[PDB]
C-alpha cells in the first residue's frame, strides 16, 4: 500500500488565514517613499 | 585603453591635477573601478588611490590628507588631484583598471603612465 | 504647554561613522541630513557643533547593547507668553539582529524597519548584481574594517568587510559574506545510521528503523544542480556521512561510491551512502512526516504477517 | 598589511630556477577565504603587467614557468626555467585588505 | 532646519473620483476634507487649484500598481530668521488587496 | 518497536519562520524611552 | 528547576499504541497456532 502525503491545511493556508500579516503590511508601507516620492533629489534655492 | 594626462612640470607647494581617459569600459557599469598608482624613479610601485563606479573613493592613509580622486562619466574620465606638491613626489603616475567587480585579479590594463617632476 | 513635538530619525553619514564613531568613539552633536527633499541641520541644545561621547544605554532585559550621547531632552528656557522652539539631538547606536528570506534581495532589522537591499550586495565577483533599491551613492563597502567595541574600547585585530547603507531614516552596517556559501534552500534534518534501501516496483524504498520512517523515491537520482542555492547540501552530507561512518562502520563496512541524492515524496532530499560489509527550482516540503511513518508501520506488520502466514501455508501443504 | 619582497636583487643564470619570497605583517586572508595576493612584472621602460593572481593562478598570456605558492603571511614566486625575457622588476601586491600596498620589488639579473 | 512636518492623508471626494480621476485621468491639486471636526483645505505648492496628471509610481518588486501627481515635496523659499510654512498635496491612487473573514 | 517523537518543523521553527514578529518588534520599540532616555527626571527653569 | 518542552504531535504515541495492539494480538494468536501445531 502507498500512503500519499495528506494534510488538512498547509503552512501557506495557516499563515494566510491571518487577516493581516505584519511583515507584508510593513513591507508595502515602507516602500511608500521609494514609490510615491523621490528620496535623493535636493532642491536648494 | 587608459590614457594619462598631467602637468610634466609643477612648482613645489602647488596643486596638481591628472586625468585618465578610458576606452572600452565606462565608470558607470556595476563593477568598474579605477586606481591611481605612483612610482618614484628607481623605487618600488606605490598604490595611491582608487575609485569605484559609485563614488566610493579609497586613499592611501599616509597621503589621505592630500589626495582627492573624482570621477566624471560624462567625459568618461577620472581626475586625480594631489595638493601641496613636494619634490619628493617626482615620479611616474599610472592609471589602472580593476576587475575585482568581476575577476579576482586587479589592475589588468595600465596606461603608459606620465612622468611628473616637481621643481621650479 | 507642549504645542508640538517633531520627533525624527536621521542617518549618520559614513564619514561620521568611520572617522568619528568607529575610530574615536565619539559622535557629532549636529545632525545634517536630507529630509523631504531639503537639506536640514539640527544642532544639539541649539548650541555649537561638538563631539559627544557614546556611553552605554540603560540595561533592559533580553535586549542587545545600545549606546547614546544625550539622556535628557532639551526644552526652551521660559519666556512669558512666547512660543519657543528647542532642539535635542541624540546620537544612538544599536546592535540588532537582521533577518532575510529567499530570494534574499531585502532584509529586515529587529526594529521593524526594512532595508531594501540584498544582505550580500558587495564589490567582488558579481556581488554587485544582487538586488538594490537605493541609489548607488547610499552604499559604501569598507574593505578591511577594524571594528572598535564601544564598551571595551579595544580595536579588533582581524579586519572584516563592512557594508554600510545610509537609508533615509538610519544607517545600517553589517559584515559582508558571499551569498553562495552562506544561504541554502535545504536544511539537514535527520541523520540515519541504518537506512535500508530496497528496489521494488520501479521505486526505491528507504526504511529507517531508528526513526521508523519509510520514504519512496523514483529510481533515478536527483540532479543536485537543479536545486537553487544548493551549495550546502554537498558539504553537510559529506561531513555528516564521514562522521557517522567513522563513528560506527569503520571496522566492519566500507563506503561504496560517491554519495547519491534522491527526492522522496513530500519533498525530502535523501543523501545515501551505500555500505558493503568486509564479506533551477525550489523543492516544497510537506509539514507532516506521519504518512511515511505509517508506511513503515504498514510495511513492517505486513511483511511479518506476509512471512508468517506464508510459512503456515507451506506448513499446511506438506 | 606590509609586503616584504626578498631578496631585493636576484642574479640568476638562464635555465636555472629562481625564487622570490615576500611576507606580510598580517594574514592577507579575506572573509571570502581567498588571499588576493598577486605578482606583477615591470619590464624596462614599460607599464607593469600582471603575472599571477590569487597566489596560485597564472594570468592569461603567462607561460608555465611562473608559479606562485604559499599562504598565511608567506608567499613565493618560483620560475622553473628563467629566460632572457624574464629580466625586470617583480612586485607582490595584496588587494584583500585596504589599504593596498606593493612590496619593495626585486630586480632580476642574468648571469 | 525642519521645525515640524504635519503629514496627513485626506480622502478624495466622490465627485473628484468619478468626474476627474476615472473620466479625465487627472486629480485636483487642492485637498478639501473634514479633519478633527473642521473643514480644511490644503493648496498644493501654495498656489491656485489645478488639475494634475496621474503618472505611474516608480517600480517596486512584488507590489501592485500605483499612480501619483507630485514627486517632490514643496518647501518654503528661504527667508532670513523666519518660520515659514510650505504645503504639498500628492494625490495617490493604489490598487490594493482587501481581505475579509 | 519504539517510535521516537518525530516532527519536521517544531512550533519554534514555524513561529520563527516569520520574517518579522509584531510582539517582539513592539516590545523592543517601546523600551526605547527606558533605554536611550530618562523618563523620570523633570527639569524646571 | 526546569521547564519541560512538549512535542506538538501526539501521533507517534498513537502509532505506538496501534503497533502495540496488533502486535500483541498476533504475538499471542500466532503463538497459539504454534502450540496447536506442535501438539
Amino acid at each position: 500500500h502507498e500512503f500519499v502525503p495528506l494534510e488538512v491545511y498547509t503552512r501557506h493556508e495557516i499563515k494566510d488565514s491571518g487577516l493581516l500579516d505584519y511583515t507584508e503590511v510593513q513591507r508595502r508601507n515602507q516602500l511608500h517613499d521609494l514609490r510615491f516620492a523621490d528620496i535623493d533629489t535636493v532642491i536648494r534655492a | 585603453t587608459l590614457k594619462e594626462s598631467g602637468p610634466a612640470l609643477v612648482k613645489p607647494t602647488q596643486t596638481l591635477t591628472l586625468t585618465c581617459t578610458f576606452s572600452g569600459f565606462s565608470l558607470s557599469t556595476s563593477g568598474m573601478s579605477v586606481g591611481w598608482i605612483r612610482q618614484p624613479p628607481g623605487k618600488a610601485l606605490e598604490w595611491l588611490a582608487h575609485i569605484w563606479w559609485n563614488n566610493d573613493k579609497y586613499y592611501k592613509p599616509a597621503l589621505k590628507s592630500r589626495l582627492t580622486i573624482s570621477k566624471d562619466t560624462s567625459k568618461n574620465q577620472v581626475v586625480l588631484t594631489m595638493t601641496n606638491m613636494d619634490p619628493v613626489d617626482t615620479a611616474t603616475y599610472y592609471c589602472a583598471r580593476i576587475y575585482y567587480g568581476y575577476r579576482p585579479y586587479a589592475m589588468d590594463y595600465w596606461g603608459q603612465g606620465t612622468l611628473v617632476t616637481v621643481s621650479s | 504647554q507642549f504645542m508640538g513635538i517633531f520627533e525624527d530619525r536621521a542617518p549618520v553619514p559614513f564619514e561620521e561613522v568611520i572617522d568619528k564613531i568607529n575610530a574615536k568613539g565619539v559622535c557629532r552633536s549636529t545632525a545634517k541630513y536630507v529630509r523631504n527633499n531639503m537639506e536640514t541641520t539640527a544642532f544639539h541644545r541649539d548650541d555649537h557643533e561638538t563631539d559627544m561621547e557614546l556611553k552605554p544605554a540603560k540595561v533592559a532585559t533580553r535586549t542587545s547593547r545600545g549606546w547614546h550621547t544625550t539622556d535628557l531632552k532639551y526644552n526652551p528656557s521660559r519666556v512669558e507668553a512666547f512660543h519657543r522652539y528647542g532642539t535635542t539631538v541624540n546620537c544612538i547606536v544599536e546592535e540588532v539582529d537582521a533577518r532575510s528570506v529567499y530570494p534574499y534581495d531585502e532584509f529586515v532589522l529587529a526594529t521593524g524597519d526594512f532595508v531594501y537591499m540584498s544582505p550580500f550586495y558587495g564589490y567582488r565577483e558579481g556581488s554587485h548584481t544582487e538586488h538594490t533599491s537605493y541609489a548607488a551613492d547610499r552604499f559604501k563597502q569598507v574593505d578591511g574594517f577594524y571594528a572598535r567595541d564601544l564598551t571595551t574600547k579595544a580595536r579588533a585585530t582581524s579586519p572584516t568587510t563592512r557594508n554600510l547603507l545610509t537609508t533615509p531614516k538610519f544607517t545600517v552596517a553589517w559584515d559582508w559574506v558571499p551569498k553562495r556559501p552562506a544561504v541554502c534552500t535545504m536544511t539537514k534534518w535527520q541523520e540515519v545510521d541504518e537506512m535500508l534501501r530496497a528496489e521494488y516496483g520501479g521505486s526505491f524504498r528507504f526504511s529507517s528503523d531508528a526513526i521508523s520512517t519509510t520514504f519512496t523515491t523514483n529510481l533515478t537520482q536527483y540532479s543536485l544542480s537543479r536545486v537553487d542555492l544548493g551549495d550546502c547540501i554537498g558539504r553537510d552530507a559529506r561531513e555528516a556521512i564521514d562522521r557517522m561512518f567513522a563513528r560506527k562502520y569503520n571496522a566492519t563496512h566500507i563506503k561504496v561510491g560517491q554519495p547519491q541524492y534522491y527526492l522522496a515524496t513530500g519533498g525530502f532530499l535523501i543523501a545515501y551512502q551505500p555500505l558493503l560489509s568486509n564479506t533551477v527550482e525550489r523543492i516544497k516540503t510537506t509539514s507532516s512526516i506521519e504518512f511515511a511513518r505509517l508506511q513503515f508501520t504498514y510495511n513492517h506488520i505486513q511483511r511479518h504477517v506476509n512471512d508468517m502466514l506464508g510459512r503456515i501455508a507451506v506448513a499446511w501443504c506438506e | 598589511i606590509v609586503m616584504t619582497q626578498t631578496p631585493l636583487s636576484l642574479p640568476v643564470t638562464p635555465g636555472e630556477p629562481a625564487s622570490i619570497s615576500c611576507r606580510s605583517s598580517q594574514s592577507i586572508v579575506h572573509s571570502n577565504g581567498n588571499t588576493y595576493l598577486e605578482w606583477y612584472l615591470q619590464k624596462p621602460g614599460q607599464s607593469p603587467q600582471l603575472l599571477i593572481y590569487k597566489v596560485s593562478n597564472r594570468f592569461s598570456g603567462v607561460p608555465d614557468r611562473f608559479s606562485g605558492s604559499g599562504s598565511g603571511t608567506d608567499f613565493t614566486l618560483k620560475i622553473s626555467r628563467v629566460e632572457a625575457e624574464d629580466v625586470g622588476v617583480y612586485y607582490c601586491f595584496q588587494g584583500s585588505h585596504v589599504p593596498w600596498s606593493f612590496g619593495q620589488g626585486t630586480k632580476l639579473e642574468i648571469k
